[PDB]
């Protein structure tokens, strides 16, 4: 996470934000037998705005 | 009298001449809804700015 806040005089805060997530792509967990395996989220970016 | 009085009129009249009026002041103005500076964005890559 990066961001940076702002005090607006309504009592909002305003935020520029970078978000950054997810698990490394693993090809070397080769195995079938784990079928258990550790849940599988994606990779994502998000850039943004918001109040 | 008459040279008395222009005499000592012109001679106030040099001698005030020194005399600055005018000034500069400093006003200070917060912003509310918006920031200040000159603003950076990141695309996936890429810094942006805007003035």
């Amino acid at each position: 996470i990066r961001v940076l806040p702002r005090f607006s005089a309504d009592g909002q805060i305003e935020m520029s934000l970078d978000i950054e997530d997810g698990n490394d792509k693993t090809p070397q967990s080769d195995t079938t037998t784990s079928v258990d395996a550790l849940p599988e989220v994606g990779r994502t970016l998000i850039s943004t705005i918001a109040r | 009298y008459v040279d008395m009085v222009v005499n000592a009129a012109t001679m106030m009249d040099k001698q005030n001449d020194g005399i600055e009026l005018g000034r500069q002041k400093i006003g200070v103005m917060r912003l509310n809804n918006t920031f200040v500076g000159d603003r950076t964005y990141n695309l996936r890559d890429q810094k942006m700015v805007i003035p």
